[PDB]
């Protein structure tokens, strides 16, 4: 073999800190999806005359 | 107090007495609409200012929508022609008004620095026109 090593280990961090990153993202996104309670129209803006 | 100081309510006259509270209303109205459409084209959310509105009413007032609300009362006020209560009414509007402005108005000059600043030099009466 004439072959040392290749690209790096600091890239092969990035991109673990990349997948861990959306792994955590997907992770997260997959409990806390549904939180709806009430969506009031505030047709009475206060701050705009009172 | 405009209601019952007023006089009572068929021996107030017409003709071309009634025309005053007619173009005082209109005023008001194209004034007030003015000041909305001209600070609501800008923002991008409900209250949130991106560039300092001059235009309009602006450039004669520096709050113009608080002074049509004040229009109306009088327009109320001197359609029943009871100037007292409409002095009164004047005095409050314009202690809560001028209490509120004075927050808004160091909230707008702490947010956007010298703009405001030279926007309310070009135009210093705050509510009425070169009375206040």
């Amino acid at each position: 073999p004439m072959e040392t090593q290749i690209i790096s280990d600091d890239t092969w961090k990035l991109v673990d800190e990349i997948w861990d990153k959306k792994v955590e993202e997907i992770k997260a996104e997959a409990v806390i999806q549904i939180e709806e309670e009430k969506k009031k129209p505030q047709i009475l803006m206060a701050t705009h005359f009172f | 107090l405009a209601a019952f100081e007023g006089p009572e309510l068929h021996r107030l006259p017409g003709g071309w007495a009634n025309v005053g509270i007619w173009i005082l209303i209109v005023i008001t109205m194209l004034m007030h609409y003015d000041s909305t459409l001209y600070l609501a084209r800008y923002s991008e959310k409900v209250v949130v200012p991106t560039a300092v509105v001059q235009f309009g009413p602006y450039r004669w007032v520096r709050h113009p929508i608080y002074a049509s609300t004040m229009l109306l009362f009088a327009a109320y006020c001197t359609a029943l022609r009871a100037p007292l209560s409409l002095l009164f009414l004047l005095a409050v509007c314009l202690v809560y008004y001028n209490k509120k402005a004075k927050m808004e108005e160091e909230l707008m000059v702490e947010s956007f620095g010298q703009s405001y600043s030279d926007y309310a030099d070009k135009v210093r009466h705050k509510f009425i026109p070169f009375v206040y």
